[PDB]
């Protein structure tokens, strides 16, 4: 179980830590976060009590270093740093769990529903998908913008999720432009699974990715890769049964987890009718289905 | 964007556009079988793809062999369609090639869209208005060219005769967009407007009768007659 330290709270913020979120006073002694279970990515995310607006935050594994957080008054965000020095760490972390100035990760012991989460999300490709390579963790907020949107415009401070487009010459083999159209498996199993995801763990972890920052961040171009995604498996009439049957395992416990106050702006009315009722895989997604239709049948 | 009351002038200016119609590509007879129960028979159909400015009308005719062993027919017209439209496009000279492409129908867009991915630069739009293109059909020798037909065929024709030669494409087009719309409302009575004067006649290279300037106006008033009752004998006013 690892730690994150903070230096101090000098503006008063809720600090959210994964699913679980608390509110901190404006110099509050609040001096971190710990028993964070070891073997998951985690997001530590933050909106100020002042501004609501822009939520934000940032990604990180405690495999990779140690990693702490200290509040700039210059760009007026707490932000993670990295501190390279082991024994200076330990010795912080020590001293603050001496004095109890740490708040506990909260996991129920019978609780997955981080791992469940987060099940194919790896840091490695969080990195490729939010490019900053001098840090170990990646941030993320509200307004960032995806490649695919700035094509529709700061490159530095993109999200580099995989372009899907419906209607592309790279989804629409010459020839084959009914078939491909209405039948998206040569999009999904050559051109996405075998030729850019290599496999479908790394697919389900930017499908998770997108949902994880469409959910915790309002991140819209997020939302929209999520439901993309979701949409080329569900449109496509050959999916290898596993998949299917892991993909309705996901869906059932984002679902699960989303704000129910949150639902009429992070879930599209046509993509999920359309999965649910329409598609070649309307018959394949048990769990998704009785979820949603028991929790937000007003969507359908 | 979509082509509506208030951008018609734009179908006369000198960027190309075609206007392309799929109401008669795919088109059965419902009958009973000797069980009683119900089938179809396909007939030939034709896509209509016309410039508005020139009346070059380009009528691809779709023979019912394109239909045999298929499923879903009314879905794979709109997807034959797209195809045969692209075709066209790619045998046009680059110079002659649409800058837009108006569809009567909206679910024409996606497959029409999908067919010219590799023409970016060619706007598919759709259109607000009723436009009263099925009727084309209802002309004898136009009923004939497709019937006729024994395989696929492409039969080029000026939708217009000669008018432009006296008139402008705009009232060119209204007075075809007015002919097809009274050869739809009732095509018997709206047949009698043109033909029922055996004095005029239809060259062998045309649609249309030779009607001079003031017979047209005559007619086109004949027309209009027509349409405006129609829509009291359909309503009672
Ligand atoms: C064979 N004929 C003379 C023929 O096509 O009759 C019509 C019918 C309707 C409209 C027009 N223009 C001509
Ligand atoms: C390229 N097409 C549309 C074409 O030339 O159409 C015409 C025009 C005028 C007379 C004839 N016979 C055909």
């Amino acid at each position: 179980m690892n730690t994150v330290p903070f230096t101090s709270a000098p503006i008063e913020v809720t600090i959210g830590i994964d699913q679980y979120s608390f509110n901190v006073k404006e110099n509050q002694p609040f001096h971190g976060i710990k028993d964070i279970p070891i073997g998951h990515v985690h997001v530590i995310h933050f909106q100020h009590a002042d501004n609501s607006s822009m939520r934000y935050g940032y990604w990180f594994d405690c495999r990779m270093g140690n990693f702490y957080i200290q509040y700039d008054p210059k760009d007026g965000l707490y932000k993670m740093m990295e501190e390279r020095d082991g024994a200076k760490f330990e010795n912080i972390v020590h001293n603050f769990k001496e004095r109890q100035m740490m708040v506990s990760y909260p996991k129920i012991d019978e609780d997955d529903t981080w791992y469940n989460l987060t099940e194919f999300v790896q840091m490695d490709k969080i990195r490729k998908i939010v490019r900053k390579d001098e840090n170990q963790f990646s941030y993320v907020d509200s307004s960032m913008t995806t490649v695919q949107e700035n094509e529709l415009s700061d490159p530095a401070h993109s999200l580099n999720y995989t372009v899907i487009n419906f209607k592309s010459r790279e989804a629409i083999r010459p020839g084959h432009e009914m078939e491909d159209f209405l039948d998206k498996s040569y999009y999904l199993n050559t051109v996405m699974l075998q030729g850019i995801f290599k496999n479908s763990s790394n697919y389900f972890g930017e499908l998770q990715f997108a949902f994880l920052n469409a959910m915790f961040f309002g991140n819209y171009g997020s939302s929209l890769q999520w439901h993309a995604m979701i949409e080329l498996i569900c449109s496509s009439a050959t999916v290898p049964k596993h998949m299917l049957d892991k993909l309705d395992e996901i869906l059932y416990y984002q679902i699960k987890t989303l704000p129910e106050q949150y639902s009429d702006i992070l879930l599209n009315e046509r993509v999920w009718n359309i999965c649910l009722y329409s598609s070649f895989q309307k018959n394949s997604l048990h769990n998704t289905e009785k979820i949603m239709e028991n929790k937000y049948p007003e969507l359908l | 964007g979509a082509m509506n009351s208030s951008n018609y002038a734009e179908l006369f200016n000198n960027d190309i556009k075609l206007f392309v119609d799929d109401t008669n590509v795919y088109r059965v007879t419902v009958h009973k079988t000797f069980e009683g129960n119900v089938a179809t028979k396909a007939i030939n159909g034709c896509i209509f793809t016309l410039n508005p400015k020139t009346g070059h009308l380009f009528l691809k005719i779709i023979h019912t062999s394109v239909w045999a062993g298929q499923k879903r027919l009314s879905q794979l017209a709109k997807w034959k369609t797209a195809e045969e439209v692209s075709a066209l496009v790619r045998s046009l000279p680059k110079e002659e090639q649409p800058k837009q492409i108006i569809v009567t129908r909206k679910a024409m867009l996606d497959p029409l869209e999908v067919h010219m991915l590799d023409f970016p630069n060619i706007a598919i739009r759709p259109t607000e208005l009723r436009l009263p293109f099925s009727a084309a059909m209802s002309i004898d020798k136009l009923s004939d060219v497709v019937m006729k037909a024994t395989e696929p065929q492409m039969v080029l024709f000026n939708i217009y005769d000669d008018w432009l030669d006296r008139i402008s494409s705009y009232t060119a087009f209204s007075r075809l967009t007015l002919l097809l719309r009274a050869l739809k409302t009732n095509e018997e009575s709206a047949k009698m407007i043109l033909l029922s004067d055996p004095t005029i006649t239809i060259k062998s290279y045309h649609l249309w009768p030779s009607f001079t300037d003031e017979q047209w106006i005559t007619i086109e008033s004949q027309m209009r007659d027509l349409i405006l009752t129609e829509y009291g004998r359909k309503y009672n006013v």
